[PDB]
């Protein structure tokens, strides 16, 4: 939740979570701003 | 760091890489090797306007057309 996928590459490596998830979506095929226009959304549907 | 900057009243995301910032002006950088480059707009695009991204910073873009033109 605060080092994403660094601490397990060495030192972890602290990043603001909304950042870690805008990665993640890069990561399978979708743009990041897709996520940051939408961030309450995404927070809402996790949450439930 | 921020995860957009606005420019022209519109928001810049980085195509790859994150924005630092050393204390008195913001670069773009890739993520694995620290390695600054000015922030262009060959750098990033555009994707919706500075009223939706959340923690959105003001900066300076610089358009490489302008100065050739003088
Ligand atoms: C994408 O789908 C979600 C539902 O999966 C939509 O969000 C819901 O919208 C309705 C109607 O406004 C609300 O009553 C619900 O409370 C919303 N759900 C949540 C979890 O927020 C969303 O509007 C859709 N997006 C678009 C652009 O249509
Ligand atoms: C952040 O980096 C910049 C760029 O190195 C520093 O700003 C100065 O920038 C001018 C050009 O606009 C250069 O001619 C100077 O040599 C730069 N000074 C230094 C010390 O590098 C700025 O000082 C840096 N900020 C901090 C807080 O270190
Ligand atoms: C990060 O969190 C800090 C608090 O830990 C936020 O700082 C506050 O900012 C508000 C305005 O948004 C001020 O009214 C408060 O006085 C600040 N608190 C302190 C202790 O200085 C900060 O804004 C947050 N950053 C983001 C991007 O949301
Ligand atoms: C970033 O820059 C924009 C553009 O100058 C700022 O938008 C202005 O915000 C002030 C209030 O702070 C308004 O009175 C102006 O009308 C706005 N200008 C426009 C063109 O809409 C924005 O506030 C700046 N952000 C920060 C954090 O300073």
């Amino acid at each position: 939740i605060t080092s994403g996928w660094t601490f397990g590459a060495g030192p972890a490596l602290q990043i603001p979570f909304p950042m870690q998830m805008a990665y993640r979506f890069n990561g399978i095929g979708v743009t990041q701003n897709v996520l940051y226009e939408n961030q309450k959304l995404i927070a809402n549907q996790f949450n439930s | 760091t921020a995860p957009a900057i606005c420019h022209d009243g519109k928001a810049h995301f980085p195509r790859e890489g994150v924005f630092v910032s050393n204390g008195t002006h913001w670069f773009v950088t890739q993520r694995n090797f620290y390695e600054p480059q000015i922030i262009t707009t060959d750098n990033t695009f555009v994707s919706g306007n500075c009223d939706v991204v959340i923690g959105i910073v003001n900066n300076t873009v610089y358009d490489p057309l302008q100065p050739e033109l003088d």
